[PDB]
C-alpha cells in the first residue's frame, strides 16, 4: 500500500527523478497540516462503536425489512456480520485518512465488493445508506473544535468525506 | 512501500483493528522528524550532480584498477563509467526517497531486494559503492539533524553492502 | 506488555534486524507525545478518590436497579458498592498505566483480556461502565493534549465495552 | 517484554496502586535522555556490519585457532553462523538499550546461551571476547560526538556498556 | 446445522466410511428421545403467544428499568417492547427447532452465533433473557420427558447467556 | 449439510414461523419410520463391497473395453479410482438416506462432478450404469425381507432409489 | 481412553477371553442404570455456568486475597482462567461420569495439574476449594428429584462424588 | 477404544465443552440396543467353540487345497490348522466385544489395525475368513434384533476382508 | 513417470538448480546398464507367448481349485483362464518396459499403485501371481547381467505382492 | 514426466503392446549417445552463469530502454527476476536435452509463459531475444571440442538449439 | 554429505523403502567414473603446491590492487598473501574431495555454505577466487576424462562466485 | 549421513589435509568392490519380503509367547508394527551396506531403539533373535553364487554380518 508520501515517491522513481523543490514545498504542507490529520483519525477510533452502532440502528429503523426473517440481516451471525462490514469500512477509510491515500481502500477493501455483496444477496444500496450515515457521523464529528485547538480543518473534513463516497459507490 | 504510516496501518489491519493511540504516536514521530528529513532531502537533491561526481571520482582513484583493467564491467570504459556515475546517482536518490518518507522502505524494494545477485552476476564490488556512500557522508556538508538523517540512510545502504 | 518501544522491538526481531530509522522515529514520537501523557497521569492521580466516588455515585444514579436489586449481582449492598468503586478504580488506574508507557497494552493485558467472560460471568453491564468512564472524562477537568490523552484512552476503555 | 516504563507499570499493578510522583518523575527523566538514547543506538545500528566485523577479524587475529582446519570457526557455514551470533547479540544489546531494561537481552537471547554453546563445544571464552570487542568497539562510537550536538553521555555509555557485560558473562 | 444425524455422517465422512452400527444405533437413540422432544416441540408452539407474553411481562416486572428508562434500546416504547417480545419469541422459536432436530444446532447457528457481539452493541442485558427463559422454563406445563427435552435447551440457552 | 429435521426448520426459520401442523406431522412420520429407515441403510453398510465389486463386475462385462489398454479403468491405479468413485456414491447415497435429505449427496459429492468426468475423459454414461447396478443391487437388498420384521417399505425403498438416480443424472 | 464396558473388554482381550456371564449380567446392570446417569450428567450441562459461577464467588467471598493486586486471581485473563479451570474439571468430571470410570478424568485432566500449579504459583488448596464447593452444587443438584422419575440414585450420587474428590486431591 | 461413549466424549473434549443433548441422545441409543446387543454376545460366547469348529470345517470344505498344501499358511499342517481355528475364534471374540461396548471399536483396534499387512505378509487369503463369517451368521441360531446385532458386526468383518 | 532421468531432472528442478555431477554420473549408470537390459527385454518380448502359456499352466498346476472353481473370480472358465493369462501378460509386459527405462517406475504406474485394493475387492490371490513369476524367473533363460536385469524386476513384483 | 525412454513405453502401454525389435533398436542408439549427450549437458551445466550474464548484457547493450527507470528490468528485483527468467529457461531446456524429450521443458515451463509476460507487461519479444543469445552461446559451447573426444554431434546440437527455439517462441 | 550414494539412501529411506534397481544402477555410475575422479584427485593433490602457488601469482598479477593497497583484507602484507594462498589451498582441496566422493557435496558444505556472507563481510572479490580456479584449470595439466572430472568441479566453484 | 568416501573426506578436512596416496588408494579397492557390493545390497532387495517373514515365522515358532493374547506381538496392530521393525532394521542394514559405512544405521535407526523397546515393554532379547534370524538369511543369500559371476565376496559378508551384529547388539 502506499501513504501520499509513498505515492509522489513511486511516480517519481518510474521517471527516474528526484522529488521537485515543489513537490518538497507540498510534502512540507501535508507534515504541516499533520496533527490536525490525526485529531480526525483519533476522532474516529475514540468514537468507532458508536459511528458504527448508531448509523446500522438508524438503517434497521429505516429499512425494517433487513431485520425480519428472511431479511439479509436477521439472524444474530448475519447482523454481526454486517456490524463487522461496518466497522471495516470505517477501519479502511480511517487508514485512507491516516494515509492522505485512498490506496489501502480500494486494493484491500473496496476492490470487488460489488461483486461480493452481489453474490451473497446483500442489498448493495442499503451498505451505501450504512456508510453515508457514517461518513455523516464522523463528518460531524471531525467538525467538532471540543477536545481541539480552534482552527480550519476544511480540508481535511472535505478530504475524508471523499474516502467515505469512494466506499459508497464501491459497494453499489 | 513500507513507510511509518503504512506500517502502522498494516499492523493496526493484521489484527482487525482500528489504529491505537500508540500507532498516532508513532506517525507523530515521523512527523516530527520530518522537517530534518525533507532539509536534507531538498539538499543533497540540489547538490545530486556535485556528489555523483565527486562519489563517482573518489572512486576512480581508490580503486584506479577500475578504471585501468578493461572489459565491459570496468570504469576502464565509458559505458563502463556512466553505469558506474548512473548507479551511483541511484544510490543517493533512494537515499533522497527513504528521506522524505521516513523509512528505508523506497531503497529495501527499489534497490537493496536482488542487490546481491546483481552484484555477484555483474561482478561488481560491493566496496566500490561503500567508497562512494561514505564520500558522500562527507561532502554533503549538512549539519544538525538534516546531516543525521542523511548519514543514517547512507549508513544504512553502506550496511547493506558489508 | 505491548507499548511502542517493545512492539518496535518485537517487529524488529521477528525480522531479525536490527531497529530501523523509522522505527526510531516511532520510540521519537512516542518521547515528544509524553509530557502531555505523564501530566494527564499525574492529574488522573491526585483526582483519583473523587473521580471514583463520583464516578460510582453516577452509574447508580443512571442504573438506580443496581444499588435496588439485592443479590450477589448488585450494589444493592455495601460489599457491592465496594467493588463498584474498586472495579472502577481499576479502570482509572489502568488509564494511567496507558499514559505512562504511551499505549494501551496495560489496559489489554490487566483488564480488556477475559473482560467479555467476566463480565458474562459475573453479570456486570458494560453499560454500567460506560458510564463510569463518562463520568470521569467529564470530571478530570484537564486541559489540553493532557485532557487528549487521557480522553483517548477513556474512549478506548469504552470503545472495548460497546 | 517489558521496556523501562512497562517494568514501573507491573510493578506499580501487582501492589494496586498508581505510580506515584516519585516514579513519575523518574520516568521523565528517561524521557528527556530519549534523544541522547536513540542516538547511540542510531550509532549501533548506523556501524552494525563494522562493530561486528572489525570484532570478529581481532578475535581470529588473536585467537587463529578458530578458524584453522578443524576449529570452530573454520568452514564458511560455521564462521557465518558465528559472525552472525555476534550480531544477534549486538541486536539484542541494542534492543535493551532502547528498551531501558535487559529483559528482552535476557530472555530472548541470553537464557540457555551458555548451555548452548556447551553441547556445540564453541568454546565460550572466545564468544565473550567477540562480545567485549563489540562492545568497545560501540561504546567507542557512543562517546563520539561528531554527528550529535556535545553533552555528556557517560551514564548511557555506562548503561550500554553493562548490557554487554550481562551478554558476555551469559555465554561463559 | 449440526444434529445427531448430519454429525453421524460428517463423522463417517471425515474417514472416508459408510456409517457402522455404533453410529445407526445412536441415530436410533435420537429417534426414541424425538417422541418426548415433539412432544414438547408441539406444546411450545400451541402456546408460543401466552409463553412469550408471559416472559415478557415477567422481565418488565423483574426490570422495570426498561419499562421506564427511556431510550432506543428499552421497554420504554412501543417499539421497544414489541422489539422485546419480538426477541423472546426468537428465543422460543429457535428452542422448538432444537427440539425437532434433536439437537442445539438451529439455536447455535441463527441465535448464539453472533449473540455477544449484539448484545454489546445493542447493549442489550443477557440478564433479560435469561428472565424470559426462566418464565418460559416454569410455564410451559409439559411434564416427563418432554418437559425434560424442554428444559434441557432452554437452560442451553440460559448457560449460553451466562 | 442438512437432514429432513433441519429442512424443515431452515424452511419455517426463512419464514420466521414456528412449525407448522403439517411440517411438525412430517417430522412424527419420519421418526415412526425410522426403524425402517436404519434397516435400509444398515442392509447397503452390510453389504457395500459386494454392492460396489458386484456391480463393477457386471459394468466390466458390458464394457469390456473400459479395461482394455488404453481404456479409462485400464491398470490398477485407474481400476482403483473407479471401484473408489463407485464406494463414493454408495457412501454419500446411504448418507443422504439416513439423513433423509439429498443436501450431504448433491453438495459433497454430485456437484461439479460431471465437469470433473468430461475433464478426465471418463465416460460418464458408463459411471452412471454402475450407479444403476448399485441402486439395483441395494434396492433388492432393501426389498428382502430376511432380517426384518415383514412389513411396508415401499415408500422408503422409493426413496432411496430417488438418490441413486439423482447421482446417475449427475454424472453425464 | 476407556468407558466401563471398554474396561472390561480390554482386560478380557489381554487374557484371550470372552467375557463370562457373570461380566456380562455386571454390564446388563450397568445398562439397567443409563437413564439415571444420562439424568445426572444432565443436571451438570444444564447447571454448568451457576455450578462454576456461584461456586467461584464462594471461594473469593472465602477468600479475598486471591482476587486483590497480586493474588492469583486478578486481573481479569486470570480470573477468566481461573473459572476456565473450573469448568474443564467440571466437564472432566461429567465426562467420567457418563464414561462410569475416572480413567478420562485421570488422564486427560489430574494427571500432573499439582506441579502445573505448584509452578504457576497458583495455590493448590484454594482450587481444592473450588473443586469441593462444585461437587457440593452438583450432588445437591443430583440429588435433586424435580424433574426425574422419583428413585434411588444413591450409588450414581455417591460415584459423582468420588471423581470430584480426585481432583481435589489431584491439585494439591 | 471407540465406544458411544468414549466417542462422545473425545469429542466434547477436542471441542472444549460438556456433552451436547445430540450425544446423551447417541448413549442413549447405546442403551436402548444394548439387551439385544448382550443377548447375542451371550449366545455367541456360548456356542463359541461349536461355531469356531463348525466354521473351520467350512473353510476346509470349501478350500480343499488348504488342508493339503504342506506349507505354513496351509491347514496342510496341525500347526497351521490349529492357527486357522485359533484365528476364527478371534474374530468371534472380536464379535462379541463389539456387541458388548456397542460399536465395532475393539474389532477396528484388535483385528482389523493392520489387517492388510499380515494377510499380505503370511500368504493369508481373506476369502478364508470370509468363509468362516458367513458359516458363523448361518450357524448362530439367533433371531430378532439380537440375531441383527450379531450379523451386523459379522458383516463389518466381512466387508473389511474384502 | 519415474526414470533414472525424470528423477535426477524432479529432484534438479524441485531445488531450482542444474543437475550436478552426481546426476549426470547416475545417468551415466542408466546407460551403462542398459545394454544387459535391454537384451532382457528385447529376449523376455520374444518369448512372451511361451512364457506367459508356460506361466498359467504352473500356476493352475499348483493352484488346481482356481482352474476347478466356479466362479468368475476363477480361471475355471475359459474367461476366468483369458483374463488370467491377460494378467499375466501384463506383468511381463510391465517387466519389459521396467528394462527399457532403466526403473520400476512402469510397473510402479501401471500396476502396482493400486493393486491391493484390486486384489482384495476382487478376491484374487497375490499368491497365483508370484507363482507365475516365479515361473518366468526360471524359464527366461537368460544369461549373465541380463538375467540379473530380468530377476530383479520380477523379484521386484514379487516383493510388492507379499 | 517423461524422458524419451518412458515416451515409448507410455505410448506402447496405451496400446498394450511391448515395444517393437525397432524400438528397442532406436532406444539402444540413443543409449550409444549418451556420453555425447552428457557432454552437452555439462557444458551448459559448468557455464551456466557466464551464458545467462553475458547474454542479458548483450540484451540490455542492445535494448537499453529495458534498465533505464520505468523499464521492465529496471529496479535489482526486476533486474534479478530478468536473470532469474534466463536461468529458469536454460534450465528446462538442459533437462529436455538430457531427457531427449521437450515434454518436460513444455509442461513446467512454457506453458502460460506468453500470457504471464503481457499481464506482467514484460516484452515478450525481449525475452525472445534473451533466449535467442543464449542458445548462440550454448551451441557454440557445444560445437566447441576442447575437453572431449573429437566426434560428430550434430544432431544432438540441432536437437538443442530446437529445444532453445520452443522456448523462443513460447515467450512471445 | 550429499553423495550419490547418500543421496541414493535420503531418498529410499524418504519413501520407507529399500534401493530399487534404478538406484544401485544410479550408483554403479559413479563407481565407473570414480577411475577418472580418483585420478584426477590424485594429481592435483600431487601438484597442489605449485598449483596453488601459482594461482595466488594469478590472481596477485590480474589485481594488482590487492598486492599494493593497505589493508588487512588486500594481501598488501604477509599475512593478507598467506590468508590468500590459504584460500586458494582451501578451493583445490575441496575440489579434491568431491572427486573422491563423486559429488559437490564437500564443497558444498564445507566452502560455498555461507561464502557469499563471508565474501561480503570480509570485502573478498568473488573475482579474485574466479582468476585462481582458472588458472587451475589452465595448469593442472590432466588430460582425458580425469580433466573433465576435474574442470566440472572447479567450474562447479567458479559458478557459485559469480 | 557418511557413505565411506565421505567419512575419509570428513576426518581429512578437519585435520585440514588432502587424502594420502594410500589412502586414494584404499578408496580405489571400495571401488573395485563395487560390483559385488551392488549384488549384495540386490540380494537383499530381491528377497526382502522373505528374509523379513521367514525370520519373523521362525521367531513365533520359537516364542509363542510373544503372539499368544497379552503377548507383545499380539493382535494385528502389534503383529504389524513387528514385522516393520523388522523390514526398518534390514533396510537400515542395507543402507549402511550399500555405503561402507555404519552410520546412517546408527544415526537414523539404532541410537534410541533400546530406550524405545524398554519402554515399550518390548522384549529387547526377542528383537534381536529376530534380527540374527535376518542376518543369518541374509548372509546365507549374499554367499550365494547363483545369479553371480563366481568369485570372494569374503570380506564383503564378513562386513554385512557386522551391520546385523550392530543392530542385534543395539536392542538390548
Ligand atoms: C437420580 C439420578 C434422580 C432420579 C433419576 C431417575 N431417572 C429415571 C428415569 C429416566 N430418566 C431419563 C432421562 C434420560 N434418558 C435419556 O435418554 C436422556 C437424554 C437423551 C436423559 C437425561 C429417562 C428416559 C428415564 C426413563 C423414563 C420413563 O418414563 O420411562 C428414574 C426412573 C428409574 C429408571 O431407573 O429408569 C430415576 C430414579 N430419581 C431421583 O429421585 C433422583 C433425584
Amino acid at each position: 500500500m502506499l501513504d501520499a508520501f509513498a505515492k509522489v515517491v513511486a511516480q517519481a522513481d518510474a521517471r527516474g527523478e528526484f522529488l521537485s523543490n515543489t513537490q518538497l514545498d507540498a510534502l512540507a504542507n501535508m507534515i504541516a497540516e499533520g496533527n490536525k490529520r490525526l485529531d480526525i483519525v483519533n476522532r474516529i477510533n475514540s468514537n468507532a462503536s458508536a459511528i458504527v452502532s448508531n448509523s446500522a440502528r438508524a438503517l434497521f429503523a429505516e429499512q425494517p425489512q433487513l431485520i425480519q426473517p428472511g431479511g439479509n440481516a436477521y439472524t444474530n451471525r448475519r447482523m454481526a456480520a454486517c456490524l463487522r462490514d461496518m466497522e471495516i469500512v470505517l477501519r479502511y477509510v480511517s487508514y485512507a485518512e491516516i494515509a492522505g491515500d485512498s490506496s489501502v481502500l480500494d486494493d484491500r477493501c473496496l476492490n470487488g465488493l460489488r461483486e461480493t455483496y452481489q453474490a451473497l444477496g446483500t442489498p448493495g444500496s442499503s451498505v451505501a445508506v450504512a456508510i453515508e450515515k457514517m461518513k455523516e457521523a464522523s463528518v460531524s464529528d471531525a467538525n467538532d473544535s471540543s477536545g481541539t485547538p480552534s482552527g480550519d480543518c476544511s480540508s481535511l473534513s472535505a478530504e475524508l468525506g471523499t474516502y467515505f463516497d469512494r466506499a459508497a459507490s464501491a459497494v453499489s | 512501500m513500507k513507510t511509518p504510516i503504512t506500517e502502522a496501518i498494516a499492523s493496526a489491519d493484521s489484527q482487525g483493528r482500528f489504529l491505537s493511540n500508540g500507532e498516532l504516536q508513532s506517525i507523530n514521530g515521523r512527523y516530527q522528524r520530518a522537517t530534518a528529513s525533507l532539509e536534507a532531502a531538498r539538499s543533497l537533491t540540489s547538490n545530486a550532480e556535485r556528489l555523483i561526481s565527486g562519489a563517482a571520482q573518489s572512486v576512480y582513484s581508490k580503486f584506479p584498477y577500475t578504471t585501468q583493467m578493461q572489459g565491459p564491467n570496468y570504469a576502464a570504459d565509458a559505458t563502463g563509467k556512466a553505469k558506474c556515475a548512473r548507479d551511483i546517482g541511484y544510490y543517493l536518490r533512494m537515499v533522497t526517497y527513504c528521506l522524505v518518507v521516513g523509512a528505508t522502505g523506497p531503497m529495501d524494494e527499489y534497490l537493496i531486494a536482488g542487490l546481491s545477485e546483481i552484484n555477484r552476476s555483474f561482478e561488481l564490488s560491493p566496496s566500490w559503492y561503500i567508497e562512494a556512500l561514505e564520500y558522500i557522508k562527507d561532502s554533503h556538508a549538512l549539519s544538525g539533524q538534516a546531516a543525521n538523517e542523511a548519514n543514517t540512510y547512507l549508513d544504512y545502504a553502506i550496511n547493506a553492502l558489508s
